[PDB]
């Protein structure tokens, strides 16, 4: 995971003009609708059973705001995305058993949301450098597993 | 696709197991657990304790569902049909995770025959394996 | 399987792409060997730089492909078998690299589709793009 | 990358008893046989034909024997994979060509030769320290891609 200084400051650019709570509900919601099987962390949510019953679901929009929120947070730290979310990481092995690959999922669907908002702004030098945040992102949440 | 010749390594390898399979499936849990812990993320209910009569159990569930496919190596989505159904809508367990017990169920096979466990041998069983896993996954989406 | 209503959303957004089909091929295969330099490993041969012809021209075939693909949804199988016994056999081109495509493929879609590309259409799309992939490995081995 | 003190005695034991040129030759062909698309890099080897005779092929023999050699050194290196396979992941990208998870494919393909070989010795525990190393070392060898 290391990132350019070109790249960082794309990242950080780009994310300046991210509404964190609206994306983040948004990637929630499209990793149940494209991914189902990653609704079974969420059957307290209530209703799932379409793709507008998860998107405008509004515990997944909630939800959506706190993970986006933490990676958000993240995104300053990325020589240290290991200790940045190791209680995370931790909490997600020990009390929430969320196998780490629905984190890598998540974060092909964040990059397809930021492509979907941002248009051609979402240019592939800029993907690269946030398919290279998200796969750091990952691997950190993936690494107190055990 | 399984070759005939697939289908004949895999029925002789099978045939060699014989009544060890319960057995086979639950070292191949165990071996799946303790390799690739976030596996484990799918059987916090269980008790993984050493000997666990759980896993033990599920072993023997896992084999059987495997003697059955071997038995219907023809058709394998309708022997599965169940099984499939549960994984995609019950248990929604990733994908990702069935090349894991795969290997494990390869590895496991590995150190129970040193006769058998020839190089096509080999290959018939990972194809097999990967067409089980493709048929348990064919309907999560 | 795709369903009725994912190949009406296939269907949709690819024809919605339109004309810019080989425009968008060429787009998603430079993301893909900026964002997955490992692919790059398939093409030594090429120029991979920003404005290469080379990539532009295959983003063509590779769009090509999908069009045909999208004609015949219900028989992929056969209408892509030239192409798949070309990866399996003379490219040899490891699986795991056909998830980097779709996903690049996706992304490009994305940001090319606002109104279309909804969440129930991200879906159908993906799926595709796995089914496509699944053809395209089904001659390996 | 973190191999207990348990887990390091346990590889370095098992070690100690391995035939290299045996268990690098029949890793190696079974990777050709097995996953046939590996045999891309190898058409200079001559007869991969069939499995027996890419097995009994001198050259994957030889070359088995080599890159087993290299992963034998690794073992001296458990803290630091990535800085000892640095040479060897430049090579692989740059002159070879080699996509990386073909790294992974002989790991798992190498643990299969490690417990047909040692049967019930190759316990559990001692397979799921032999799964860190594989991984470990073909992340090493993927680290300086680019
Ligand atoms: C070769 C692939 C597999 C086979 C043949 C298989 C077979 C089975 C069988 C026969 C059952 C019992 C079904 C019943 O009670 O009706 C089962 C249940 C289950 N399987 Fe799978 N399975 C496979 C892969 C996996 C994988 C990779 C995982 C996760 C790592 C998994 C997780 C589960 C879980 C959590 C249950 C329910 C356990 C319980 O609470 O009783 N399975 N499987
Ligand atoms: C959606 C998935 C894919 C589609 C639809 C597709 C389609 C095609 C097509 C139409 C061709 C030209 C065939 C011809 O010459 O007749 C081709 C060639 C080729 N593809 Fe694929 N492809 C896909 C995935 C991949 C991936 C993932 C890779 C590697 C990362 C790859 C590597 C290659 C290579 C190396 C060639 C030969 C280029 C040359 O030297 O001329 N393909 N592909
Ligand atoms: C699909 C599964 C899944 C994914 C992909 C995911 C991905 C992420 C990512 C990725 C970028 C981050 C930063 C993250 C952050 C968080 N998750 Ni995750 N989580 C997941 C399932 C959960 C679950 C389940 C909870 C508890 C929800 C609840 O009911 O309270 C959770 C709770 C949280 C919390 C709140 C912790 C607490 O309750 O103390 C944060 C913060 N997370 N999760
Ligand atoms: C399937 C392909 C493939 C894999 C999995 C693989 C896996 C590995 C692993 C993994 C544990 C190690 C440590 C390793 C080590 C080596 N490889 Ni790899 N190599 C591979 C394809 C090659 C090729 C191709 C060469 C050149 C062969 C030749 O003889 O020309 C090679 C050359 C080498 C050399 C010789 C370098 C030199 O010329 O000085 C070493 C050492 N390696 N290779």
């Amino acid at each position: 995971v290391h990132l350019t200084p070109e790249e960082k400051s794309a990242v950080t650019a780009l994310w300046g003009k991210v509404n964190v709570d609206e994306v983040g509900g948004e990637a929630l919601g499209r990793l149940l609708v494209v991914y189902p099987w990653t609704q079974r962390f969420f059957e307290s949510f209530g209703d799932l059973s379409t793709p507008d019953a998860v998107m405008g679901n509004p515990k997944v929009k909630a939800h959506g705001k706190k993970v986006l929120g933490a990676f958000s947070d993240g995104l300053a730290h990325l020589d240290n995305l290991k200790g940045t979310f190791a209680t995370l990481s931790e909490l997600h092995c020990d009390k929430l058993h969320v196998d780490p690959e629905n984190f890598r999922l998540l974060g092909n669907v964040l990059v397809c949301v930021l492509a979907h908002h941002f248009g051609k702004e979402f240019t592939p030098p800029v993907q690269a450098a946030y398919q290279k945040v998200v796969a750091g992102v990952a691997n950190a949440l993936a690494h107190k597993y055990h | 696709v399984l070759s005939p010749a697939d289908k004949t390594n895999v029925k002789a390898a099978w045939g060699k197991v014989g009544a060890h399979a319960g057995e086979y499936g639950a070292e191949a849990l165990e071996r799946m657990f303790l390799s690739f812990p976030t596996t484990k993320t799918y059987f916090p209910h269980f008790d993984l304790s050493h000997g666990s009569a759980q896993v033990k159990g599920h072993g023997k569930k896992v084999a059987d569902a495997l003697t059955n496919a071997v038995a219907h190596v023809d058709d394998m989505p309708n022997a599965l049909s169940a099984l499939s159904d549960l994984h995609a809508h019950k248990l929604r367990v990733d994908p990702v995770n069935f090349k894991l017990l795969s290997h494990c169920l390869l590895v496991t096979l590995a150190a129970h025959l040193p006769a058998e466990f020839t190089p096509a041998v080999h290959a018939s069983l990972d194809k097999f394996l990967a067409s089980v896993s493709t048929v348990l996954t064919s309907k999560y989406r």
